[PDB]
């Protein structure tokens, strides 16, 4: 895959295996807290004992191979020596610990980019981000194809990078590493339909030896024109409602006709008729046949305590 | 049974099992509304109540209205809480309290005064009867009259602009006598939101987030922290934590240590302590009266926390011992007269002596 | 007469 | 009327107002008649309840005179000085701080162990008015380990709605202390 793959991907792969190795070892209890002569040492694993485990599991054939792999790991810094700072693997029962157990944990731009990419790939693998699908661009169908436009949208929507500009710049770094490459020409990340193919795959890790708001009530969609026409079953009525100690108890939520939304059954409005399925056109004299519900709300409140209201009062039709 | 024990999280899953397998009468659904209201998740409560607001009996939706209104108030949707309010029975304590707070939001001060007066006499019956048994029995009603008097100070807050510096000082020590209960603090703090935003008082909300994590739900304590920061640090890990509001970001790192992300907290803490000395210096302006002491006061806590975690993560080591003494010694000089700074440092030296004696005798 | 009238600053005893 | 009218045309009113205030103070400390002192206190309250800006710097000569009246070694005089202090506690926020400590003792004696069934509505109303403006809220539950008990007893014994609606407001403004701290305070 060229220099870009051969360097960065190889670094990525050893870390993926080291994490795979650590998880297995923790399950196998190789790394466990130890106390030497009443002095503690947490998350420690003796170097000499580990070689035996590898041979049983077939990761390392013999002492030579195990030492070489561990030496390669040390040259990276994924592990360190708790007892001494030589940090060179030896076939002696000496406690060691991974940089990932927070003994040192140095983090490089490559590591941070790789780890975020791994976490994003788990999201892509997960149903949460299902954009990965077989799709065809430039006449060829490739697996794990997700439109670059869709990806940029998904990043903002998901919130991994809320700002699109920030997201776009980050993708270029991943493209440089080779984590994501456009399916055909590896065209740099743009807000375009360009489908991409994830060169990096999370699974099949390397082997050691290889290293809502509204509701609405009235059925009628619009009654404004029918109300305006004289001939309709509706007979107009005027209701004068007196205020109460705690309020009138009615709500009007009609956009154009300002129909009554709800009425408190124990409130004064319900006592003086004022059924839910009604329409109003004038309040305290002023005609409000064509205004917004909000505008209506402000006017009624500022008026007197007693309100003169005209109700359309459809006759069961 | 779970509700009577005030144990809501397992109550909700129990109701879920009786409903996810099969929909039933509108009594199991109403049971969850009493559970989501106590839990404090208004996002899920609103979608359930709004969808079911139509295909239910008129009497049934009268019970639901009180819980539905609280969710809308907590979500800020003021255009719909008006709807839910007008079916709460008006001859109840909650029927006047929930429409008194509705007058404040839409700026009706004369109407709200009667509603507060009307709500006081309704609570009188429920208070005199409960007070005849014991003071402990009559506490759930006394916390209700506590919030009735806090609405009269909201009117005074919006009227005279010269008092908005001691009103949010009385609200502080008046909150130091109430029982440390998440449900009690969730209601009082929601009342003091029509006037003062969380960004105007960290001193009160930080103590709320600490209480939520310490004795209740860690999830609630985490959404109230990203609200204060303005960004969610959990989404992006490589970027450093926000630097502004040093007190707020200090509490966030403590939360991470309690949770699984122990590794992240230790590294973020190192970066934060380092960035403070540079910010402490290069400051021509002098604020030694309050700011300089406050900056120095925070340094001691950060250094103390750092030492303990390094001892927890790496143990007592021949290498570790010299490191934590540098952290502890620097903490003592930043904030003297602190008990936990001197005692801890003295203990570490004593522990070092013991370890060396064991080593050279073997 | 009205619901939206601001009350007086110094209320006397009633 | 003039106090409201003095806020816009101070060129003529202030001299007359100062003279009137001096006369009232003289009557309080010179004339030893219970009828005259009651009259002066009520007139003073209207001036402060209507022109708060002018009276605010004059807390010291007015408050000290009223306190000495309450410690004289007559129902009419007490009911008017207590009400007047109610308006003096609203004009001066966080300024009446050195007088609250010496003022509960006077007020609390008229509520607890009240030998005479006098008007406790004035004392109850003014008690909740000088703690909502001073800001002295949770501390008084300690030094006086009886105030919480007597307030609860007022609910059952009293039948007037005005008194009942005021014993609840005072219970809310002071605090909602947890039942354990009540046990610690006995
Ligand atoms: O729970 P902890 O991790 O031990 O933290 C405590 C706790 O602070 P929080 O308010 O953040 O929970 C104390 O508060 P209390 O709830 O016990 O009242 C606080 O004491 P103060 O309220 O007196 O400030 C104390 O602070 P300090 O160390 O200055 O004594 C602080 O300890 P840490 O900051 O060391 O964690």
């Amino acid at each position: 895959g060229g220099a870009q793959q051969r360097e960065l991907e190889r670094m990525a792969e050893v870390l993926v295996t080291g994490e795979q190795l650590r998880l297995r070892l923790h399950e196998e209890k190789v790394i466990k807290d130890r106390r030497h002569h009443l002095k503690t040492y947490p998350n420690c694993f003796v170097a000499k004992e580990l070689i035996d485990w590898l041979i049983e599991h077939k990761e390392a054939s013999d002492r030579e191979t195990a030492i070489k792999l561990m030496q390669k790991l040390a040259d990276r810094g994924i592990i360190h020596h708790v007892c001494d700072e030589h940090k060179e693997f030896k076939d002696v029962k000496l406690f060691y610990r991974f940089r990932k157990d927070d003994g040192t944990f140095p983090l490089d731009n490559e590591v941070k980019a790789f780890m975020r990419g791994q976490r994003l790939y788990e999201k892509l693998m997960s149903p949460e981000n299902t954009l990965l699908q077989p799709r065809e661009e430039e006449g060829v169908k490739y697996e794990r194809t997700f439109m670059a436009s869709e990806f940029l949208d998904w990043l903002v929507q998901e919130g991994e990078a809320t700002t699109r500009k920030e997201a776009e710049q980050l993708c270029h770094r991943l493209m440089e590493h080779g984590i994501i490459q456009h399916v055909s020409s590896k065209h740099p990340f743009v807000d375009s339909n360009l489908l991409y193919q994830f060169r990096m795959n999370f699974r099949r890790r390397r082997r050691l030896m290889e290293l809502c708001n509204p509701k609405s009530v009235l059925k009628r969609p619009v009654t404004s024109e029918e109300l305006l026409t004289p001939g309709a079953p509706y007979a107009r009525k005027t209701f004068t409602i007196v205020g109460d100690a705690v309020g009138w108890g009615f709500v009007v939520r009609g956009s154009k006709p300002c129909h009554i939304q709800a009425v408190d059954p124990s409130g004064p409005a319900a006592a003086a008729g004022m059924k839910v399925c009604q329409f109003v056109v004038s309040v305290n004299g002023l005609n409000v046949l064509h205004v917004d519900y909000r505008t209506v709300n402000n006017l009624i409140l500022t008026g007197p305590r007693t309100i003169v209201m005209e109700v359309m009062e459809e006759l069961e039709c | 049974w779970y509700e009577k024990l005030h144990e809501w999280e397992d109550a909700l899953v129990a109701y879920d099992k009786k409903m996810d397998t099969n929909k039933d009468d509108p009594e199991l659904m109403l049971g969850r509304m009493r559970c989501l209201e106590a839990l404090g998740e208004w996002g899920q409560l609103h979608q359930q109540c709004c969808e079911k607001w139509t295909l239910v009996n008129d009497e049934t939706q009268a019970k639901m209205a009180r819980m539905a209104a609280a969710a809308a108030w907590g979500l800020g949707q003021w255009d719909s809480m008006e709807e839910y309010t007008c079916m709460i029975p008006r001859d109840t304590h909650d029927g006047a309290f929930y429409r008194a707070v509705l007058a404040l939001h839409q700026d009706l001060f004369s109407l709200a005064q009667q509603c507060i007066d009307k709500a006081r006499d309704l609570l009188d019956a429920e208070l005199t009867a409960m007070a005849g048994e014991s003071y402990s029995r009559a506490y759930g009603a006394m916390v209700s009259c506590h919030m009735l008097s806090e609405l009269e100070e909201v009117i005074q807050y919006k009227l005279v602009p010269e008092r908005r510096e001691i009103i949010r000082q009385i609200w502080w020590e008046r909150l130091q006598g109430c029982q440390r209960i998440v449900e009690d603090w969730q209601k009082i703090l929601m009342v003091r939101s029509l006037v003062v935003s969380p960004h105007e008082d960290m001193r009160t909300w930080l103590k709320y987030a600490s209480l939520c994590g310490k004795s209740g739900r860690l999830a609630l304590a985490h959404k109230t922290l990203v609200l204060l920061l303005g960004v969610d640090p959990s989404r992006q890990l490589d970027h450093p934590l926000p630097t502004v509001h040093p007190q707020v970001t200090y509490a966030y790192m403590k939360n991470m240590w309690k949770s699984a992300r122990k590794i992240d907290a230790f590294q973020h803490m190192q970066h934060f302590v380092q960035t403070m000395q540079q910010q402490a210096q290069h400051a021509i302006a002098t604020e030694d009266q309050q700011h300089k002491q406050e900056l120095h006061k925070l340094m001691a806590r950060c250094f103390l926390k750092l030492g303990e975690w390094q001892l927890n993560l790496q143990g007592i080591n021949e290498s570790t011992i010299p490191k934590v003494l540098q952290y502890y010694s620097a903490a003592t000089e930043h904030d003297r007269s602190w008990y936990k700074a001197w005692h801890a440092w003295a203990v570490m030296n004593f522990e070092a002596v013991l370890h060396y004696k064991h080593q050279n005798q073997a | 007469m009205g619901f939206g009238t601001k009350p007086r600053h110094i209320t006397p005893f009633t | 009327t003039v106090g409201r009218l003095s806020s816009m045309n101070p060129a003529f009113v202030m001299p007359f107002l100062r003279k009137m205030l001096i006369q009232i103070l003289t009557e309080l400390e010179h004339s030893g008649i219970g009828r005259i002192k009651e009259q002066s206190a009520r007139m003073l309250g209207h001036l402060v309840s209507n022109a708060p800006r002018l009276i605010r710097p004059y807390m010291e000569p007015i408050l000290k005179a009223l306190i000495l009246k309450l410690k004289d070694p007559n129902p009419g005089v007490i009911n008017n000085v207590l009400a007047t202090i109610g308006e003096l506690a609203q004009v001066s926020g966080l300024e009446m701080r050195k007088w609250v400590d010496e003022l509960f003792i006077i007020i609390m004696d008229m509520l607890q162990d009240s030998s005479l069934l006098a008007k406790r509505q004035v004392a109850l109303w003014t008690l909740g008015q000088l703690v909502a403006s001073t800001g002295y809220v949770v501390e008084p539950y300690r030094k006086y380990p009886t105030l919480l008990e007597v307030l609860l007893n007022f609910l059952k014994t009293e039948q007037n709605q005005g008194t009942r609606r005021e014993a609840i407001r005072v219970l809310g403004l002071l605090g909602a202390l947890d039942p354990y701290k009540h046990k610690v305070n006995i």
